[PDB]
């Protein structure tokens, strides 16, 4: 395939990666799905773009909408959970071990 | 007194003119004396490119009437 | 789909976007269009087991214009060998 | 006002997009002939180039349709100075 | 040549925001009954060079911020930001023709949040990181009204290139069909700029030095420009005259220099909202009348017949 | 060269995805993601993606990751850590980085890679398309086809984002 | 009628900004569906040619369709020029 | 290339004005003289949700200029009004659920 | 929650659901997914406590990562064959990405560890919403997209599946975590014979949910939670203690009750393709599930544990909880084994 191509999947695996491998910060994992998202919109609007596929450009736009509206949901998760411990560890999410 | 302000007023609005007018003088002086080419679409830049290889100087801004026909 | 309710009611709801071939504003074409047509006109009824095999030719154009893999290849080939001569003074390229 | 002056600058668009449609056979036609004379270019330097190379048939097709294929830029401006692939390329997008 | 041209743009606009702290002062001053700079240069003319050289030799006192990077990234963010929302401008022609100008300067507007941001992070402090929030709490909700008066403006216009709002308004300022549109407008930007009656940032901390602070200052001043420049093109067009584009900058430099003497006319005759007032007008003033005039300039151009060409 | 500018600007696409990707300090985190926003903007804008190039900067940098900055200015981190203390950090951006310039390094002396899979290391233009001489843009038809087109994912679209204003009242009220 | 006249009259002097927006709101919904120039809207947009006409092979029996763009068959747009 | 170079040039020279803001002569020859929740309100959390949500709806209503030069108007203008009206609602049901409230 | 807000919370869960199952457009399809997933958050999180919050949050992080890879795959479907159309794809990269995805959003082992945790950590309506109708969605896209899964793969999730659900379950006194790996147990039948026969898929993924549904209706009616607290049923309603030993029966799959005709039938279609060892394996490993099924039957129905004195004082109150549909549930979870060629209605 073309060059880009090579970085835009390798932008997704660094990201994935980063997003399956946790530190402490909720926060920072939240960062790493939003990284997965921009990947995609990128990936999608150049193979859309480069194609011409006319009615397939709004595409790209209706992904930012919904994902963004999926990461405030993921952020009000996040205030809650900090409100409850008074960070956003993800350590302290393990009551329901038992 | 209240035109003791004007000054500055004066001032600042040459200030604010020169962005203006340099800008259009520099564009008649790059483009032959003529108004810079917009092209916000293709057709416009097919047309461009086009006058830059008629020109036969590898320039969009300088034209060739009746006399090349 | 699962529920074939488009087809049931003769509504609309997504079918317009899922091919580029299809009705686009103002009549502009994708890049593949006519490789898309082919592929679909010879794949249409006879079941994707069926098509995978007697539809192998159009289908592989199809991808050749989506990516246009073995056209890249080709011009690596020969810009690769043109380096060698210049590397080696055997060719002088024109104006 | 609005309405009148919008009327106005439609028909004023309409009489614009006519004089295109006047000029699109000639364009059409000039744009042919400089495709077809790029392709057979760079076929003569693909003959040359690709004199001593076992196995390579100069000018063969990747396609299986014998149907014309728009070629792509590479194809085009394959082997010609970065200038111009560069204004071919990114010209119209970087313009200003 | 086209170097030439940025840097005439660049230092005009810099001491253009210098002698607007002159200007400023004496129209205050002389709605105050009183004079304003008058004695450090003819008419305080050298007022706003002995300004900007005090502040430059002056100490740079930065506590020991949690982020140097940060420290220095909120200024440049502003500064730079903020000469960038220039460059599309058509005066008559623009430094660069966008064809999305319109969008650019809406996109480009919207990051200079960050630089409220960053600086509240780099403060070291959280009173000053809650007076940022606070601050970009009001930012973010009046760029909600500002895009969608624009949106509806370019509903008559066509397109969102800049220039194309000179040739919508060629028989008639658009204040006319859409002063309803132009009252908020004008008012958002008032409350974008962080000016009064929506000077919260300075009337709570009152409830950066030297340099820093100056770029920072020039920064917001060159925004204030802008902003008054932005109003004059999008509702009170300035017609344009191909072999005279001066008279076009003289006409549309004197609206936008009026426009901007308006900023400090407010400023000296009103007391400051509260915080939770200026959020009230917006969410339920603002916002429900945009809304409708939204829904309104959709429907107007269909039902009279009066929409715009794309080209 | 100016006809690389796209594979360059995949490039610091990259680098900025193992900067945030490698998480520091959420604030730092978020600068990288940023800047990654910023150059996958111009990698759209140079596919001839104007609005689409401009929406990643009004509604993806200017809109979710201000709030993003918002909430971790609130709830997450008030005072970064310094950048690339901690070890494991360190680590993963040097590991992140090494991995990158290796690609970088081969394709561009190749002119062609295979990591896993087989790319073209030729340039990107190369797959541009040759002839448009149309009076308007193409990505501004399809979008805007949106009104006429996509009734149904307007309807969908529109459906969902009120009920994100619902749910997240329903989520914080607590 | 009256009561509603009563309520309008209490929303008018409370509530003037939220009377306005929903006065447009109304409008700007009902006023398409009455006004006679909403026709036009259509035909305008319908009469701009964004792309080439492509022309017709002549079989012999197309007595409608113009030979020539200055030949009176064919769309005209002599309604918009007075428009 | 003029646009990378007016941003090359706008972002350089705010650079060079705030190193040299920082690093002048001093003429002085002796030495010189954390991750928690934040106490702010729930109440500013939702004004950023609240401006991202309607930001999403706004990037929708930004293709309305290029959708009102199609054919289809009657689809248009009924999906225009749609998604401002539910816009309206989504802001309907803030207010009401005193979303919108400053007290407490 | 305002009574009309979670209708239109539910109705909103519905949809996405139906978007996807009706969409030719996997476009479509991904915005069921996240429209699905912005709806059911509020449910799990409207008891307000740490392990509500929690467990909506470990949903989203789970359910969120999976929508990206599902997206990932569509784009690079989009790539190698330039069309959007829901139906088998045509990369086997794109086809395990979706693959992996649908197995992280149904639970499947080895991306089971959410579903026990997040079930524990929600009330009993918002478990049983979780365990039946969440699964529609993934299920009806597994159906359309069999063609081009990688036979090893889903086999390999289905084995996984039915072990981890098995013995995941013998170690539990919570009910709700009981359900849990009882679903990702029963989830690996419903996988196992999709290459084969996706119409007995759908059969088991139909009997699947009578039965689970069945449960947490009978558990709800008295607010029981834990394996204690249901073995004092006996002693206040025994007719629910009747209910359920019959309804665990049928879901351990004995004859001749209904919960044995989705493993009599996927056995079948198993052994038609030559596909012996497996369904035996299947089929052993099954009585895992009996196993627990069993012991919750031994301390509900077939003896009486202790009480307390307290109980006496629910004698004198009747059962209002709504109990919709649960005399009609009951019977098709357990009676139906006689009518099974009706299974043919699915086709
Ligand atoms: C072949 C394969 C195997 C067999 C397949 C079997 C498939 C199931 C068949 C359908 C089963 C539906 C339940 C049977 C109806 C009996 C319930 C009843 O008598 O309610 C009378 C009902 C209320 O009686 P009730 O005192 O509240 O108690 C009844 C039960 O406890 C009510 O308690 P409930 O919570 O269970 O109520 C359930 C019902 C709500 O209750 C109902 O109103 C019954 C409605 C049944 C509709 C008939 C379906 C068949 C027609 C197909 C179309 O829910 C519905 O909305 C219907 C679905 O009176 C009516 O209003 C009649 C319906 C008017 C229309
Ligand atoms: C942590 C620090 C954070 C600091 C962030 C501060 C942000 C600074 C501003 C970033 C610059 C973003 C560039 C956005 C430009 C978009 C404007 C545009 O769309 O037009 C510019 C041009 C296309 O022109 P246009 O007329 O629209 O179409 C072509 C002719 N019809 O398109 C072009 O000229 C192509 C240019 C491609 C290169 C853009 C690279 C942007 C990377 C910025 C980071
Ligand atoms: C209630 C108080 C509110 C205060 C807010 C501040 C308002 C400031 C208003 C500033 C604008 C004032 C206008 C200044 C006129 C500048 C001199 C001039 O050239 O006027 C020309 C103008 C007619 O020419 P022209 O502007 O080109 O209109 C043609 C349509 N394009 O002149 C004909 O009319
Ligand atoms: C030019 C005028 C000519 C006059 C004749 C025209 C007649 C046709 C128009 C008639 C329309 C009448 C409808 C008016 C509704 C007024 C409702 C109301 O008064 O509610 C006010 C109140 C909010 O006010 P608040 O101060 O916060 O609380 C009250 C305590 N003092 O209670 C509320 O909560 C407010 C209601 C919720 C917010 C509604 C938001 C409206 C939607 C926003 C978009 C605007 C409309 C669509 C665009
Ligand atoms: C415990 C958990 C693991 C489960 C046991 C592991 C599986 C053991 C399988 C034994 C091998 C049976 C087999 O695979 O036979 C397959 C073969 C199919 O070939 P086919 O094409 O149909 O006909 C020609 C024959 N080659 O030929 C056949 O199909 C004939 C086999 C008929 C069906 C055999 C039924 C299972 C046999 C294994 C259990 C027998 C021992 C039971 C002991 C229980 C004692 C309590
Ligand atoms: C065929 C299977 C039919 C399954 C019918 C199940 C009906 C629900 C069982 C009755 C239990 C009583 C009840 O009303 O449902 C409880 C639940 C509401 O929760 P609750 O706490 O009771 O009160 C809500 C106040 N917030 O109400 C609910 O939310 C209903 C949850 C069940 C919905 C999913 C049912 C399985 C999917 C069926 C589709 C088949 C294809
Ligand atoms: C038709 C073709 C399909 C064939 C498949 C097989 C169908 C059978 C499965 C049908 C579904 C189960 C329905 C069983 C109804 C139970 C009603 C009953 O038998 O009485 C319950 C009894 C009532 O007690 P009470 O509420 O107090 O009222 C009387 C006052 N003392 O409550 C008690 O007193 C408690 C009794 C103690 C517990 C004893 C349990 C052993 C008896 C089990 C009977 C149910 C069988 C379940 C397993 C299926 C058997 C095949
Ligand atoms: C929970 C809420 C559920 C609400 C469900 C509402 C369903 C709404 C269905 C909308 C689609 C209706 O049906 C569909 O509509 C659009 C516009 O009307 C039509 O589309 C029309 O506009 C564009 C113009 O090119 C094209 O799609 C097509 O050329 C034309 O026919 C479809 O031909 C029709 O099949
Ligand atoms: C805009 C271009 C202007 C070009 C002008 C070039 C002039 C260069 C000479 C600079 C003279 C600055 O003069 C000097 O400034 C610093 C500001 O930190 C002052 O302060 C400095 O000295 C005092 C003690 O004296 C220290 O406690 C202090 O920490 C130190 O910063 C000095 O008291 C003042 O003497
Ligand atoms: C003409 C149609 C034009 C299209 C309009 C576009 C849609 C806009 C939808 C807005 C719906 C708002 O609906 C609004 O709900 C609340 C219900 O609490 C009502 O307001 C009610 O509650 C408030 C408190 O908040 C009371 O003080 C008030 O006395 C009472 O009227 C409003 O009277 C009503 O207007
Ligand atoms: C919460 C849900 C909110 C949904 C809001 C939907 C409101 C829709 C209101 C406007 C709908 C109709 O708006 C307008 O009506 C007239 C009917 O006279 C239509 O018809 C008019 O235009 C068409 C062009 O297509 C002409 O052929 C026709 O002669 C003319 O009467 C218009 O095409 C339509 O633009
Ligand atoms: C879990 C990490 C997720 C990261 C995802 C990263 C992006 C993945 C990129 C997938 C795109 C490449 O996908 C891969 O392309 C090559 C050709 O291009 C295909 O083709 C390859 O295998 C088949 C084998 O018959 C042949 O075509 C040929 O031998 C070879 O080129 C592969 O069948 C396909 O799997
Ligand atoms: N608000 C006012 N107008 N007066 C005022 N305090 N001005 C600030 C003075 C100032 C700041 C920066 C620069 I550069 C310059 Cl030259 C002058
Ligand atoms: N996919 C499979 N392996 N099985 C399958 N569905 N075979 C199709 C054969 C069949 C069987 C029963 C009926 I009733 C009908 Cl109409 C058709």
């Amino acid at each position: 395939m073309s060059m880009v191509y090579m970085n835009i999947m390798m932008a997704f695996t660094v990201s994935l990666v980063g997003l399956l491998m946790y530190r402490s910060h909720l926060m920072s994992s939240l960062l790493c799905l939003e990284g997965m998202m921009l990947s995609l919109f990128v990936m999608a609007a150049l193979t859309i773009l480069n194609s011409h596929f006319t009615l397939a450009s709004m595409m790209p736009i209706i992904l930012l909408v919904f994902a963004a509206c999926e990461a405030a949901l993921g952020l009000s998760l996040l205030v809650m959970v900090s409100n409850t411990y008074g960070t956003d560890y993800v350590q302290n999410l393990n009551l329901l071990q038992c | 007194m209240w035109f003791e302000v004007l000054p500055g007023i004066a001032v600042m609005g040459v200030c604010l003119f020169i962005p203006g007018m340099a800008t259009a003088r520099i564009h008649r002086f790059s483009n032959g004396g003529k108004e810079k080419r917009v092209a916000h679409y293709p057709y416009q830049w097919y047309l461009m490119e086009r006058d830059r290889r008629v020109s036969g100087v590898n320039r969009s801004y300088v034209s060739k009437g009746l006399e090349n026909i | 789909p699962f529920f074939d309710v488009q087809k049931r009611l003769g509504v609309d709801l997504d079918r317009w976007m899922t091919i580029q071939s299809a009705e686009q504003p103002h009549k502009i074409p994708s890049r593949c269009h006519a490789f898309e047509k082919e592929w679909i006109e010879c794949a249409h009824g006879i079941g994707s087991i069926r098509a995978e095999k007697e539809c192998k030719i159009e289908f592989e154009d199809f991808r050749e214009c989506l990516l246009r893999q073995k056209t890249m290849k080709r011009l690596h080939a020969i810009r690769r060998q043109r380096e060698k001569l210049i590397k080696e003074g055997k060719y002088t390229p024109p104006p | 006002s609005m309405m009148k002056w919008n009327r106005e600058r439609r028909r004023l668009q309409i009489e614009d997009f006519e004089a295109r449609i006047a000029l699109m056979p000639l364009l059409q036609a000039e744009k042919d002939r400089r495709v077809l004379q790029m392709l057979r270019e760079n076929l003569e330097e693909e003959a040359t180039v690709m004199k001593d190379v076992p196995g390579w048939k100069v000018g063969e097709s990747v396609f299986h349709t014998t149907r014309w294929v728009t070629p792509m830029m590479g194809e085009l401006y394959g082997l010609r100075a970065s200038e111009e692939v560069l204004s071919a390329t990114y010209g119209f997008i970087w313009y200003t | 040549m086209f170097m030439i041209n940025i840097l005439m743009l660049i230092i005009p606009i810099l001491l253009a925001v210098a002698f607007l702290t002159l200007v400023e002062r004496k129209v205050l001053g002389y709605m105050q009954l009183r004079k304003g700079p008058n004695v450090v240069g003819p008419y305080g003319l050298l007022q706003p060079i002995a300004d900007a050289i005090k502040l430059f030799i002056k100490e740079p006192l930065r506590p020991a911020t949690s982020s140097a990077s940060m420290f220095i990234l909120a200024p440049i963010m502003a500064l730079g930001l903020a000469l960038t929302m220039w460059i599309p401008l058509p005066m008559p022609y623009p430094l660069i023709n966008m064809n999305l100008g319109v969008l650019f300067m809406l996109a480009m507007s919207s990051l200079a949040v960050y630089s409220i941001l960053w600086s509240g992070w780099a403060s070291n402090s959280k009173y000053a990181l809650i007076g940022a929030l606070r601050a970009v709490a009001q930012t973010i909700s009046y760029e909600v009204t500002l895009a969608i008066i624009l949106l509806s403006v370019l509903l008559m216009s066509g397109s969102f290139t800049l220039s194309t709002l000179i040739t919508t308004q060629e028989q008639m300022w658009l204040i006319l069909p859409a002063w309803p549109l132009a009252m908020m407008w004008f008012i958002s930007t008032l409350a974008e700029t962080n000016r009064a009656p929506f000077d919260l940032t300075e009337g709570e901390s009152e409830l950066y030095a030297a340099g820093p602070f100056a770029l920072f200052f020039m920064a917001e001043y060159a925004n204030i420009i802008m902003m008054n420049i932005f109003t004059a093109i999008l509702f009170l067009g300035t017609s344009h005259n191909p072999h005279m584009p001066e008279l076009y900058t003289i006409n549309f430099t004197i609206k936008s220099l009026l426009l901007t003497m308006s900023f400090l006319w407010i400023r000296a005759s009103y007391p400051r909202f509260r915080y939770d007032q200026l959020m009230h007008l917006l969410w339920k003033n603002f916002l429900p009348l945009t809304l409708a005039l939204c829904m309104w300039h959709v429907s107007l151009p269909i039902l009279t017949s009066g929409i715009p060409p794309q080209t | 060269m100016m006809l690389y500018i796209v594979f360059i600007l995949s490039v610091i696409f990259v680098m900025g995805f193992v900067g945030f990707s490698s998480k520091p300090s959420p604030i730092y985190g978020g600068l990288g993601l940023i800047v990654s926003g910023g150059v996958g903007c111009g990698i759209v804008l140079n596919f001839g993606g104007s609005f689409l190039g401009l929406m990643v900067f009004l509604i993806y940098l200017g809109g979710m990751m201000v709030v993003f900055g918002y909430t971790t200015a609130m709830a997450t981190e008030q005072y970064p850590e310094i950048w690339l203390s901690n070890k494991a950090v360190l680590g993963a951006f040097v590991t992140g980085l090494l991995m990158e310039f290796f690609m970088v390094y081969y394709v561009l002396k190749d002119k062609e890679v295979e990591v896993v899979f087989e790319f073209n290391g030729l340039g990107d233009w190369v797959i541009y398309d040759t002839g448009d001489s149309g009076f308007f843009s193409e990505e501004a038809m399809g979008i805007a086809a949106l009104y006429s087109y996509g009734t149904w994912l307007v309807i969908v679209t529109g459906w969902s984002l009120l009920i994100g204003v619902v749910v997240i009242m329903e989520i914080t009220r607590g | 009628a009256e009561r509603v006249a009563a309520f309008l009259k209490n929303v008018w002097a409370k509530e003037p900004v939220l009377v306005a927006s929903f006065a447009i709101a109304g409008l700007a919904v009902i006023l398409p569906t009455l006004s006679p120039y909403t026709k036009y809207s259509l035909m305008i947009n319908r009469a701009t040619p964004y792309n080439y006409p492509v022309p017709l092979r002549d079989d012999g029996n197309m007595p409608d369709v113009p030979s020539h763009p200055q030949d009176p068959q064919g769309p005209s747009l002599e309604w918009l020029k007075r428009l | 290339m003029n646009l990378m170079l007016a941003l090359l040039t706008n972002f350089t020279l705010a650079t060079l004005l705030v190193i040299i803001a920082f690093w002048l002569p001093q003429l002085n020859v002796y030495s010189e003289k954390g991750s928690a929740r934040l106490p702010f309100s729930m109440k500013f959390f939702l004004v950023a949700i609240t401006f991202l949500l309607f930001d999403l709806e706004i990037a929708l209503l930004l293709p309305l200029p290029w959708a009102s030069q199609t054919a289809n108007l009657n689809t248009m203008l009924t999906m225009a009004l749609f998604l401002i009206i539910l816009l309206a609602v989504s802001l309907a049901y803030e207010w009401t659920q005193k979303g919108l409230e400053w007290t407490e | 929650m305002n009574p009309i807000i979670f209708i239109i919370i539910l109705l909103t869960i519905m949809l996405g659901t139906i978007i996807v199952m009706i969409s030719s457009h996997w476009l479509l399809v991904w915005i069921g997914f996240e429209m699905n997933m912005l709806a059911i958050i509020p449910i799990m999180m409207k008891n307000h406590n740490p392990r509500a919050t929690e467990a909506s949050t470990k949903y989203f992080l789970t359910q969120s990562t999976a929508s990206m890879l599902l997206m990932m795959a569509v784009i690079i479907n989009l790539m190698f064959s330039g069309q959007w159309t829901v139906m088998k794809l045509f990369n086997p990269m794109a086809s395990m990405l979706m693959t992996m995805a649908l197995a992280m959003k149904l639970g499947m082992a080895p991306f089971h560890f959410w579903v026990p945790e997040v079930t524990q950590g929600i009330p009993l309506s918002s478990g049983l919403i979780l365990l039946t109708w969440q699964k529609l969605a993934p299920m009806s896209v597994l159906y359309q997209i069999f063609p081009s899964i990688n036979l090893n793969l889903i086999l390999t999730l289905s084995v996984l599946s039915i072990l981890i659900g098995g013995w995941g379950g013998l170690n539990q006194t919570q009910l709700r975590k009981i359900m849990a790996y009882s679903s990702i147990a029963h989830m690996g039948w419903m996988t196992a014979v999709l290459p084969y026969n996706p119409t007995m898929t759908l059969l088991n993924l139909i009997i699947y949910i009578i039965m689970t549904s069945t449960m947490f209706t009978m558990f709800m009616a008295n607010s029981t939670t834990t394996t204690l607290s249901l073995s004092h049923t006996w002693n206040k309603t025994p007719i629910m203690t009747v209910l359920i030993l019959a309804t665990l029966l049928s879901m351990g799959g004995l004859p001749p009750l209904s919960g044995f005709m989705p493993k009599w039938m996927i056995i079948q279609e198993m052994t038609k393709n030559n596909s012996i060892i497996l369904p035996t394996f299947m089929a052993i490993t099954a009585l895992l599930n009996l196993y627990f099924y069993m012991r919750l039957t031994y301390s509900t129905t077939l003896t009486m544990f202790p009480s307390t004195n307290n109980m006496k004082m629910k004698w004198q109150f009747p059962l209002m909880k709504k109990m919709t549909f649960l005399p009609t549930m009951v019977v098709l979870s357990t009676m139906m084994l006689p009518l099974t060629p009706m299974l043919s209605v699915l086709e």
